[PDB]
């Protein structure tokens, strides 16, 4: 449910809960909610599941085919435009809370947000999910422009901690992802 | 319901070396009957019949469509058809109308073409098969025939007691039923011969 | 200078573009296939041009289902096409009837496909003759087809280079009653009659059809058996 | 209907219960809910029976076709991709609650499929109407990398609790075990519920029913 | 013979068709040479360039086309058929990746490309894409692979592989060279590729004319060598 | 000499004579060259007035495909117009689908596939055009490509299309091409075009010069050639 992406100077840092529920019963307790597309670009999803999974698979197809034909590493804004087109074309049928982030060689770390409608915007931080309203309450209080990697990790840790603590649908376990020029760093925290 | 538009009840029962299938005779609109000689059990090759219950439109339409495909199969291959093949054929024919469904519950009862092995199965309105060993039923009335056949069935049955068991079951479950009645036709078949008897049912 | 193309008959004869495809079949690599009492044996003759080629990549003996074997004598590039068509068609039969397709129905439908390509007027026929076999309902079968759409039924036959010579050996050597091993023995005999002098574990490629199912033999047992079988 | 799945130290143990109800009346006492896909991959269905049946036969046909075209053992992820693409292509109209399990070269892989197209990789799943009791037994007594008889006892215990909860089955819980080399499949595993013996004899006699019109037809 | 003037794709008498065996030397109008070698857990492509112009670039004369991240290829023959065949290969590999969820093995790709060429051959009123394609890739449980695809649709694949203009001579050297049972320790492969092209063409030239594409089971990514390490291998075989 | 009829058929020696005849169709067309510098790409076309019936500003072979890409066509003009429309359409799809400027390699490959697809079948003929494609980007530099009538598309520093294909590149290649900015290259192309065919076969010609690079900040347009007037005051000094 609750997904989060914060950029910093070197790269970006993502994060999500897992706890995919249906109604009042938890169907699955732990989920890879964030999805690799390319080796340097992620997307994290919310809303309905099958919609975002099918969209992410087709975007993975188109983006991999395009970036192999260029024989160059892809852009992040490219993947954001692809998600924008596929979200906007079937807004009558899809429910996507897709948030695009990823480091780029030309443009560094970027974070794009695509909410349930199909608009595309560049932000420095993003929320997402039904239990994101709360950390959206204080993400304009605790955030400071120009963090380090560890400050972003501690920040999103406190964020997703309180989101999992407060919302009934949110919960489960904390997954993090750190994307920079150096590498891709995933980890599983609790606290 | 739409299943209770024209009534109907089809019972098939597997015996020891033989198999017995029976159905009702009544045809009519929701409460007004018309005739007592409406056919619901059709011959599909030798020692193998099929029974159809539900809306009579889908009964005759699916019966003629199945006869079409059946004769095409038996003319493309000189041999006669195995019952599982027919079951799969009826399943494919019903599943082609997944969202345009017929309102019918076909019941297949037949023998083995090589041996004397009996066979019964039933299908649902979208093509869900179900093979059993004792009996299958279809139509509007269900719980009556379930109670009767779960009361009266034996594993090893001579054809006479088979005939009397299916007779008593059909008579009592039909006489308790309202929209399906007005006589019973019974087909009791085996390797040697084919017997068709009609019972003196209550005309009420 | 006539016939040319596929839409019009000759003044008196036959369909010259099908006769030429049959000649291209007869100019192909040899093969032999024998129907015995319990099983059917297929055997081809697969020579690499150089010493460079690998014998684990391209396969002549090819299964259609778990109990239906099939070889050819012609061109692999068309062979694979009509193989894929027969695959999809047999799986469609098994979708419809939930039962493994009988070989006569396979040969009917494959013959319908080949016949549909012999129809007018822009596509060429296949340069492929099949040898279809399988063990359906106890009695095994053997069905040869041709580019013209026709089909037959054999006890033992051959196709390729010197099929006439191999067939005159088959008429003398083979009979009605054998087992699968004696069938393989006479099959490698009649293939060794016409092949080159160096016949190894890789120059031949043999699959059988027991009633327990199709079986495509390995180079281990093929080298064990043809290590101077007679 | 209560199906379950699990991953032991080598492979996958699947279970099922075979009461195929039609409405409110038990219509079947023996319905094979464990379906064939491949020699290593199997599948279970729940909800609408014929939808699960036709879909699993189509996907098994497609994987037999692909495997015979390729020439080696299939992968589970291809089956998963075909199933999720098909069920999303039907837009969630078809209700087919699937459990997918198989052992590839990479090892055991378990997937559960919800009929809109949402899939998950899990060490243990339960699906169906009485899936909650088996999920209770799983969440109580699961540990990673169990042994064989341990996993069999756990899945049998889970489906047994599903039968002692509502809408289980009279049936003798079906099991199937897939390893890297050894496939087993066991229909009459454990019978807890014997039918009560008849107390008399409601047998009819030769002529207790009036007959109106007879016919005899000989055959060959 | 003909006679029939072989204008369309039909069968001639006794017994061949002449369109495809005219397409087999559309490779020969390329004026180009390609050699592939599989000895061990590596695989090596080598192919020279014929650039007479100083106004012409050097990066965009590359014939090694990275199909996917683990599959490379090289092309000869006419350029348009080659590049269109390459985009068909990329599109169908991406179609594999979309449909089946994992990376395509190099065998199925050659089968699919051969089938496309056969459909282009079976139906008339289309030119049969007169270019030849050699593929390489690493597969698990099979090691490395080297395959060849024909314009006719006849794929095959084998140890020491060569197609282009002068490859009767190249296969003569590769029969006279792959007959001794030594192992091929990757510099044995690079040395035998450079020297087989150096004996077929007999030029013994700068490191700036040939292109070397390698793939190895240590880094399964396809990899194109640089002028420095090409020069290193060339002087490493210089005795 | 055959067997030269269809574009699907091969020859007894293995080549398509339709493609050769279409290649030497552009040989009779006007001379068009191009060259890039270290911060831009310069076009230049020897264009001729018929006799006195033109208007000096009609039918300009310097097209303008994308915001930063234009053509320098030579050959049949209407076929080049249709191909330019196809290139505009392809850049339109890319701008609509990915939100940024098309790389010239991808554009050239799509155009080469389109030209190859018109060379393939027997219903249609191959194109009778040969054109140039230049670009510039802040993260890519200057790129100049080249498409033959067959569909072979690769890159150059300098090129020439027309009669004097060799006779331009004889003295194109003696230019110190790397160390010059394009504002020198303007009068360089002026002198190169002015060298070939002053009065010999025809009566009079006229010069156009297109212009893309860093100095236009990524734009592509024709020079204000009247501004700095760099041909004629040097063309009259290039005759001696």
């Amino acid at each position: 449910t609750t997904i989060m992406a914060v950029q910093f100077d070197g790269g970006v840092v993502l994060g999500a809960d897992s706890r995919t529920t249906t109604g009042s019963y938890i169907a699955n307790r732990v989920t890879d909610k964030l999805t690799p597309i390319h080796d340097r670009i992620f997307c994290c999803r919310s809303g309905s599941a099958a919609d975002t999974q099918a969209v992410a698979d087709a975007v993975t197809y188109q983006l991999g085919f395009h970036s192999i034909e260029l024989n160059e590493p892809p852009l992040v804004h490219t993947a954001a435009s692809l998600f924008k087109e596929m979200c906007y074309r079937y807004r009558e049928d899809l429910m996507a809370g897709i948030i695009i982030a990823g480091w780029d060689p030309q443009e560094g770390g970027q974070v794009y947000s695509v909410p349930m409608g199909g608009m595309m915007v560049r932000q420095s931080f993003a929320i997402g999910g039904s239990g994101s309203s709360y950390i959206y309450g204080y993400v304009d209080a605790t955030y400071r422009e120009g963090m380090t990697k560890e400050e972003c990790l501690q920040f999103t840790a406190n964020a997703l901690a309180l989101a999992m603590e407060r919302d009934g649908s949110s919960g489960g376990v904390i997954r993090l992802a750190a994307i920079a020029e150096s590498g891709v760093e995933r980890q599983v925290l609790l606290g | 319901s739409i299943m209770s538009y024209n009534g109907g009840a089809v019972m098939a029962m597997k015996g020891k070396n033989c198999v017995a299938i029976a159905a009702d005779r009544r045809f009519g609109i929701q409460a007004q009957m018309v005739t007592t000689d409406f056919q619901k059990i059709f011959p599909m090759g030798d020692r193998l019949y099929i029974g159809l219950a539900g809306l009579a439109t889908d009964v005759q339409t699916v019966a003629q469509r199945l006869k079409f495909r059946l004769n095409l199969y038996e003319l493309k291959e000189g041999r006669q058809i195995k019952p599982y093949t027919l079951m799969s054929m009826v399943a494919n024919l019903l599943y082609e109308k997944r969202f345009g469904p017929y309102y019918t519950e076909p019941v297949i009862a037949g023998l083995d073409p090589k041996t004397f092995k009996p066979f019964i199965c039933s299908l649902d309105l979208i093509g869900c098969p179900m093979v059993t060993d004792d009996f299958v039923v279809s139509g509007t009335c269900a719980e009556q025939m379930y109670g009767m056949c779960e009361s009266l069935w034996e594993p090893n049955m001579d054809p006479d007691h088979l005939f009397e068991t299916i007779s008593q079951a059909m008579l009592n479950a039909v006489d308790r039923d309202a929209v399906s009645g007005m006589g019973v036709i019974v087909h009791i078949i085996e390797k040697d011969k084919i017997t068709t008897r009609t019972l003196k049912a209550r005309m009420d | 200078g006539y016939s040319f193309s596929l839409t019009t008959f000759s003044p008196s004869g036959k369909l010259v573009q099908i006769e030429y495809a049959l000649a291209a079949v007869a100019g192909g690599a040899p093969s032999v296939g024998i129907k015995a009492a319990n099983g059917v044996v297929l055997a081809t003759e697969k020579k690499q041009k150089s010493i460079l080629y690998d014998e684990r990549s391209v396969h002549k003996v090819e299964p259609i289902t778990k109990h239906i074997g099939l070889v050819y004598s012609g061109m692999g590039p068309d062979y694979r096409v009509l193989v894929h068509r027969a695959r999809k068609l047999a799986q469609q039969y098994y979708l419809v009837y939930q039962e493994p397709i009988p070989t006569a129905q396979l040969v009917q439908r494959v013959a319908s496909v080949m016949q549909e390509y012999t129809q007018s007027g822009g596509v060429r026929p296949f340069g492929v003759s099949l040898l279809i076999c399988g063990w359906n309902e106890g009695r095994p079968y053997l069905f040869q087809s041709d580019p013209s759409g026709a089909y037959f039924a054999w006890k033992a036959t051959a196709m390729g280079k010197n099929y006439v010579n191999g067939k005159t050996f088959l008429e003398k050597r083979y009979n009605e009653d054998l087992e699968l091993e004696d069938a393989i023995h006479t099959a490698i005999l009649t293939l060794k009659e016409s092949f080159e002098g160096q016949m190894t574990e890789d120059n031949i490629e043999v699959g059988i059809c027991n009633e327990a199912g199709f079986r495509r033999l390995t180079p281990t047992e093929v080298k064990d058996y043809l290590a101077a079988i007679a | 209907t209560t199906i379950a799945g699990v991953v032991y130290k080598d492979g996958i143990v699947l279970g099922a219960d075979t009461r195929a109800t039609e409405g409110m009346v038990v219509a079947d006492k023996n319905c094979s809910k464990i379906h064939f896909i491949s020699p290593n991959i199997y599948c279970c269905g729940a909800g609408t029976a014929a939808d699960t049946d036709m879909t699993t036969q189509l996907i098994s046909s497609n994987l037999e076709l692909h495997s015979l075209s390729t020439g080696r053992l299939p992968r589970v992820v291809t089956a998963n991709r075909m199933l999720k693409q098909m069920l999303f292509r039907y837009q969630g109209y078809i209700g087919a609650a699937l459990v997918l399990g198989g052992v590839d070269v990479t090892g055991p892989h378990l997937y559960s499929i919800y009929p809109h197209g949402s899939t998950d990789k899990l060490p243990y799943v339960t699906m169906g109407s009485g899936s909650l009791a088996a999920m209770a037994v799983f969440e109580d007594k699961f540990r990673p990398d169990m042994e064989e008889e341990e996993a069999k006892n756990l899945v049998s215990e889970a489906i047994a609790a599903g039968i002692f909860n509502d809408l289980g089955s009279g049936s003798n819980i079906d099991l199937c075990v897939i390893s890297k080399n050894k496939l087993d499949f066991l229909r009459p595993y454990t019978v807890p519920n014997k039918k009560g013996t008849r107390l008399g004899r409601y047998r009819c006699e030769k002529g207790t029913t009036a007959v109106l019109t007879e016919k005899i037809t000989p055959l060959e | 013979s003909a006679g029939f003037d072989r204008h369309i794709t039909i069968f001639s008498p006794e017994g061949r068709l002449y369109q495809v065996e005219y397409a087999f030397k559309a490779i020969n109008q390329g004026g180009l040479t390609s050699v592939a070698v599989r000895g061990k857990d590596c695989a090596v492509i080598v192919t020279q360039k014929k650039v007479p112009d100083k106004l012409l670039d050097s990066s965009t004369v590359t014939h090694l086309f990275k199909i996917t991240e683990n599959i490379g290829c090289v092309m000869t023959g006419m350029t348009a058929d080659s590049r269109s065949q390459v985009q068909r290969a990329r599109y169908e590999a991406a179609n594999w990746k979309y449909k089946y969820g994992y990376e395509i093995p190099v065998d199925m790709l050659c089968k699919r490309i051969a089938d496309i060429s056969q459909v282009y051959t079976q139906n008339a009123e289309m030119r049969p894409l007169g270019c030849c394609m050699i593929l390489i890739g690493i597969d698990e449980e099979q090691g490395p692979q080297v395959y060849k695809c024909d314009p006719a649709g006849y794929y095959c694949g084998f140890k020491a592989t060569a197609a282009g203009v002068k490859q009767t001579e190249s296969t003569s050297f590769l029969e006279k060279k792959v007959k001794k049972k030594f192992d091929w320790t990757f510099e044995q492969t690079v040395e035998t590729a450079i020297t087989c092209l150096s004996t077929v063409l007999s030029i013994d030239f700068k490191p700036s004319e040939i292109e070397v594409g390698v793939v190895t089971v240590e880094n399964p990514k396809f990899r194109i060598l640089t002028e420095a390490e090409i020069d290193a291998h060339l002087v490493a075989l210089a005795e | 000499t055959g067997y030269d009829l269809s574009a699907s058929t091969f020859s007894p020696d293995g080549r398509v004579f339709q493609v050769e005849y279409a290649m030497k169709a552009v040989e009779n067309s006007s001379t068009a060259i191009g060259i890039r510098c270290k911060d831009g790409v310069v076009f230049g076309v020897e264009k001729l007035v018929l006799s006195k019936l033109y208007e000096e500003g009609s039918n300009k072979r310097l097209f303008n495909v994308d915001r930063h890409v234009g053509m320098a066509v030579a050959g049949l003009l209407a076929d080049a117009r249709s191909l330019a429309d196809i290139a505009r359409e392809e850049a339109s799809n890319f701008r609509s689908n990915f939100g940024y400027n098309i790389p010239l390699k991808h554009l050239a490959d799509r155009v080469a596939m389109y030209v190859h697809a018109y060379t393939l079948y027997s219903a249609v003929r191959p194109f009778g055009c040969s054109f140039m494609l230049g670009s510039y980007s802040v993260n890519d530099g200057a790129q100049l490509y080249m498409i033959d009538p067959s569909g072979v598309s690769y890159g150059y520093w300098g090129c020439a299309i027309g009669k004097a294909r060799q006779a331009a590149k004889t003295e194109i290649e003696k230019l110190q091409m790397k160390e010059m900015t394009c504002r020198d290259i303007v009068k360089e192309v002026a002198k190169i075009i002015y060298i070939v065919h002053d009065e010999v076969k025809d009566k009079a010609f006229e010069l156009e010069l297109s212009w893309v690079g860093e100095l236009t900040n990524g734009r592509h347009e024709i020079v204000p050639k009247d501004i700095r007037e760099e041909a004629e005051k040097y063309a009259k000094e290039s005759l001696k």
